[PDB]
């Protein structure tokens, strides 16, 4: 049971910081707060003071202050996204917030006990409820329409949170139920079997390449499906055919609508069988994800290196790559961008393949390798980058790149070739119903974080990487 | 624009406009034109939405609230018999006014006319109206305990009949909890409640309640995750002390295979309330593993990660290994606010002291220091370093082996980056004495090591004031004497006498009769010189206690 909800778009530079698009207060819950809290009650302020305080605490409003001990103090540690606001000489508690793509989301829930000792957050249901509603709004607004989505929001959530208690957290469902008008226990989030499983395995790899230090790669994957079929209770559970060379499923977690996860999925953390993949679901009007899997394969797909001998102003980046044979030689965008944090005036380069176009800022020369690597599978750049006046703040200041330490930011992508081996199968359909599954499977590859870490310089290291 | 400009000044500030001259009759007008025909659909909708949103600002007194209740009820009954869009919002607005005005009660005509109406309507835009009425009834029952405990038999019988699953389910669950608590408080039980009373404001039951819980669980398959969480939370409240939980065991075990932010918290609070009755000795291990996994799983946003990172540390034990500590231990690939959620794990692991956890802690804190020393970065980096230092200091006051490197690193970090003066002052003002003293010594040594010709003097003097005592006299006096010539602005000229006042409070007597004298005689601003004169007089002419009582 919340007390109020917000959506404040992030507006840098504006003294107010933004323009509220949603401010609904439920006063039944405020009277309940009086009755429950008692002497520890602190009222909910108006929109203006709330915005000021929340932007102050979120460190999003004029962070140039030298030191504010109410925010930057060594004694006020925020290990969770549930902040505690201080409005009108009263410590408001608890207040939730998070930021993504310049869109803030907030709420103040109800606690059914006195606040004289701050109750542990492993007890207040309202924190979880506020967070989940805010996440649902975030998914709805920026799903994929500039203002027709933000205009209908006040008429949207009212159908979902009328009087301080939520009903459904999917705002698309509020839109479906409001714009468009169930004698059985049909799920409360639902208003020719075709399924569009868009698997996506992003290969992030701090490859490093030392002796004791392990080469750190891990692939983040997901499955987005939908049993968007007619009937009463159609059954379509799809099978993904990882080969014998491929490993079983790894790092499985599921959707809120999903039924459960197998005891192996609980065990196999960071049955071990390639089949039969029996994944219970509940046919949604949403897009059910029967699992999100981060599969492992021992073979890295791409290997790399980097030396930058700081011979004065000679950042000779003698790079050297290694395209494993398992990678198909057709890259949609293999832009091996090479940002130059903490440092091109004179591109005295020697490009083996593809142009090294210094960009107009002359700060980071994004060497576009282009589409395919040479037959030598190696680029190089012995560029006498005679940089001019030393840029100390103009250049992109990245702290994970200091001195001779850096790595090439390869923003490389690939269509329908990832590092896992996903292959959805349809001929093995077993179900207690009948139908024709139109399983439009797919895949992809993205550079989540592919830093070919310079082995001629120190690199940040995780825990198990140094562990033998 | 009849009412748009009218509501603009109110939704700009409710309490400000309602305290103005025009807001005295605002509620009067709004109640008046409720049954009117000159107001279009949109104006009526907007006015009724405001009547929803702020029932506390226009009808404060109980009598006014009752009058508004009867007026709204009248205009709701007297509506034209054509399909329109004022049916549900009117009932909900009347419910809001009655509930938040405090005028609700069995001994009032307005409540006695509203409650049967909502009961009949919700009993069964028909479906949206029924849902809205059911929500209104449940909310009213929440306001006054037992207020809606009249038609429990009706819902029990008609569970398979018309009526949406979620509203009747939630209302039934809330009514069960409130009624059973009240009646058992009296000393009796349901007493046939399974088949509109107002007296609650002031064996077979086991089987009936078992039927109730199985029915609720069966109907909960349609419940959305958020409402499901609150249902299970309040049910775990109710049935902790008042049939085994093996009825709900399959559902709970299945739901723990998820990672949604609400079902996980429902499971966590269910185990933290029910305690160790249903939890196995090893099921706690699987739950801990999954919470730790979800604290760093890429497929989830940062908020879920940090929520479960806070949940794991304060995880509720049933009956009060290293690999789990290696699935969440901090790294430098962690965004600033997700490491401090993981620093306690490393302090716990390294306290009882694979590279040596002290070595990895040294490398991690060294990376944080190197980030902090980078001139030109944001303050988040320094804040990270100092919060991490505080957590380790409080957690590891008692092992000099890991603490000597920490003290040395902090001293070097101060030497590299003098702009971090306030952070150290706050840390010194918080940490316990076992760490307050050696760090004080080493940081004093660092600050007084330089001759005193730097441009960071305005940052040195703050630590000097925050640490000066009677241990190392001559070095401090020499450093301060050298720094006297490098103070041209009032800020440093006040930090310096802050140092002298700290010495004052410490009690040092000899030589200070010359350090304070030279400061008073050789500064720039008159105010600092007078400050020094006063403090020098106080030290020279006071006995030891009277200075603490008269200075």
């Amino acid at each position: 049971a919340l007390r109020a909800v917000w959506l404040i778009r992030h507006e840098p530079g504006t003294p107010l910081g933004g323009t509220v698009r949603f401010s609904r207060r439920y006063p039944t819950v405020e009277k309940r707060a009086k009755a429950f809290n008692g002497m520890t009650y602190v009222p909910v302020p108006e929109d203006g003071p709330f915005l000021r305080a929340l932007l102050f605490q979120l460190r999003l409003l004029d962070d140039d202050k030298d030191f504010m001990e109410r925010r930057d103090g060594c004694s006020r540690i925020n290990k969770t996204s549930i902040y505690g606001l201080s409005v009108g000489g009263e410590e408001l508690w608890p207040v939730i917030a998070f930021l993504r793509d310049s869109m803030i989301y907030a709420s103040v829930p109800l606690v059914e006990q006195a606040l004289s000792p701050r109750p542990p957050l492993i007890s207040i249901s309202g924190v979880s409820q506020g967070l989940e509603l805010l996440l649902g709004i975030q998914d709805f607004l920026y799903s994929s329409d500039l203002h027709t989505k933000l205009s209908q929001l006040p008429d949207l959530l009212l159908q979902a949170c009328p009087l301080g208690t939520l009903l459904d957290a999917n705002l698309q469902n509020s839109l479906n139920s409001i714009n468009s008008v169930q004698p059985q226990k049909q799920p409360a989030w639902k208003v020719k079997a075709q399924i569009s499983i868009s698997i996506t395995e992003t290969v992030k790899c701090m490859q490093y390449g030392k002796q004791d230090i392990a080469d750190t790669w891990q692939v983040a994957g997901t499955v987005a499906c939908k049993c968007d079929l007619e009937g009463v209770m159609p059954a379509v559970t799809i099978s993904l055919s990882l080969p014998t060379n491929g490993s079983p499923l790894q790092d499985i977690i599921v959707h809120p609508c999903v039924t459960s996860l197998d005891s192996a999925i609980l065990t196999s953390s960071s049955s071990a069988f390639s089949g039969p993949y029996k994944f219970p679901f509940t046919p949604p009007l949403e897009s059910f994800n029967l699992c999100h899997y981060t599969s492992q394969v021992p073979v890295p797909p791409i290997l790399g290196s980097y030396h930058m001998k700081e011979e004065g102003v000679q950042l000779k980046v003698t790079v050297n790559f290694k395209l494993h044979e398992s990678v198909r030689n057709n890259f949609e965008v293999c832009e091996a961008h090479i940002p130059f944090y903490n440092r091109i005036t004179h591109l005295e380069y020697k490009a083996s393949f593809g142009q090294l176009e210094v960009f107009r800022e002359k700060s980071l020369l994004v060497w576009i390798i282009g589409q395919k690597f040479p037959k030598s599978m190696e680029i190089s750049l012995s560029g006498t980058l005679t940089f001019g006046v030393k840029g100390h703040n103009k250049q992109p200041f990245d702290h994970i790149c200091i001195g001779n330490t850096a790595y090439i930011k390869l923003n490389f992508r690939i269509a329908d070739y990832t590092l896992t081996g996903c292959y959805a199968d349809q001929h093995s359909v077993q179900v207690f119903a009948s139908g024709k599954p139109k399983i439009s499977a797919y895949r992809k590859l993205i550079s989540s974080d592919y830093y070919i870490w310079n082995s001629k310089a120190p690199a940040p290291v995780t825990y198990a990487s140094l562990l033998p | 624009d009849a009412w748009a400009q009218r509501l603009g000044a109110f939704r700009a500030s409710p309490s400000a406009f309602m305290a103005g001259p025009e807001g005295e009759d605002l509620g009067r007008d709004l109640l008046s034109d409720l049954r009117s025909e000159k107001l279009s659909e949109q104006t009526k909708v907007s006015l009724l939405a405001l009547s929803m949103e702020y029932p506390a600002q226009l009808w404060p007194d109980a009598s006014a609230a009752e009058v508004a209740a009867t007026s709204l009820l009248d205009t709701l009954v007297l509506l034209p018999p054509r399909p329109s869009a004022l049916r549900r919002p009117l009932l909900l607005a009347a419910t809001t006014a009655l509930a938040a005005g405090g005028a609700l009660g069995p001994t009032s005509g307005a409540s006695c006319r509203l409650l049967p109406l909502l009961l009949g309507l919700a009993a069964g835009e028909q479906r949206p109206l029924q849902a809205t009425a059911c929500e209104c009834l449940r909310e009213l029952e929440s306001c006054k305990p037992g207020l809606l405990g009249g038609s429990l038999g009706l819902l029990r019988g008609l569970l398979g009949q018309e009526g949406p699953v979620q509203p009747l389910s939630l209302l039934l669950a809330l009514a069960l909890r409130n009624t059973l608590v009240l009646q058992s408080r009296v000393g009796a039980g349901l007493g046939g409640l399974l088949t509109w009373d107002w007296t609650l404001v002031e064996p077979e039951e086991a089987r009936e309640l078992r039927a109730a819980v199985i029915q609720l669980l069966d109907t909960s398959y349609l419940l959305t995750p958020v409402a499901q969480a609150q249902l299970l939370w309040l049910l775990g409240w109710a049935l902790r002390g008042l049939q085994p939980p093996a009825l709900f065991k399959p559902q709970l075990v299945r739901l723990l295979g998820t990672a949604q932010l609400t079902l996980l918290h429902a499971m966590l609070a269910l185990k933290a309330a029910f305690g160790e009755a249903l939890f196995t000795a090893q099921d706690e291990a699987l739950l801990l593993r999954r919470l730790t996994l979800a604290a760093q799983h890429p497929a989830l946003p940062p908020p879920t990660h940090l929520f479960y990172l806070h949940c794991v540390l304060s995880f509720p034990e049933n009956w009060p290994g290293p690999q789990l500590c290696r699935g969440l231990l901090p790294s430098l690939l962690h965004d600033p606010m997700a490491l401090l959620a993981r620093l306690h794990l490393l302090c716990l692991l390294c306290a009882e002291e694979l590279p040596s956890p002290r070595h990895y802690l040294e490398e991690l804190l060294a990376g944080l220091r190197q980030r902090a020393a980078l001139d030109g970065g944001p303050r988040a980096l320094a804040t990270l370093c100092f919060q991490a230092s505080y957590l380790v200091a409080c957690c590891l006051a008692g092992q000099p082996t890991v603490l000597t490197p920490l003290i040395h690193g902090l001293a070097q970090l101060y030497q590299a980056r003098p702009m971090l003066a306030p952070h150290f002052v706050d840390l010194l003002d918080q940490v316990d004495s076992e760490l307050r003293e050696p760090l004080k010594v080493v940081l004093r040594q660092v600050v007084v090591s330089r001759p005193g010709r730097d441009e960071a003097l305005c940052w040195h003097l703050q630590m000097l004031a925050k640490v000066a005592d009677g241990d190392a006299q001559s070095a401090t006096l020499n450093f301060l004497q050298a720094a006297a010539a490098h103070c041209t602005n009032w800020d440093l000229q006040q930090g310096l006498l802050r140092v002298c006042r700290a010495l004052l409070r410490a009690g040092v007597r000899g030589g200070l009769v010359d350090l304070l004298q030279v400061l008073a005689r050789q500064l720039e601003d008159p105010d600092g010189r007078d400050h020094a004169r006063l403090y020098y007089i106080l030290l020279a002419h006071l006995a030891a206690p009277k200075l603490g009582v008269a200075l």
